[PDB]
């Protein structure tokens, strides 16, 4: 397997 | 603060690493891991030093550091 690194990161509303 | 990198070890010894902040609620890691494994999140339990990681636990609360390991087992 290859290395796997995952990064965990209203007025415009119309509906 | 800086991201820390956590290693998540599966039952098959595969690994997915996650960068999280010390204040990140670990539910976000659990959901991403379960998504990438293609299984329901509630089918898994996530352990740090053998203790269950709650949805609202953060790395700060658990005393986690860079390159700490989380193990995933079946619920």
């Amino acid at each position: 397997a290859e290395e796997r690194v995952v990064v965990i990161s209203n007025s415009s509303s119309r509906y | 603060g800086e991201y820390i990198k956590l290693k998540v070890i599966g039952q098959d010894s595969s690994e997915i690493h996650f960068k999280v902040k010390m204040t990140t609620h670990l539910k976000k890691l659990k959901e991403s891991y379960a998504q990438r494994q293609g299984v329901p999140m509630n089918s898994l339990r996530f352990l740090f030093e053998g203790q269950r990681i709650a949805d609202n636990h953060t790395p700060k609360e658990l005393g986690m550091e860079e390159e700490d390991v989380i193990e995933v087992y079946q619920e």
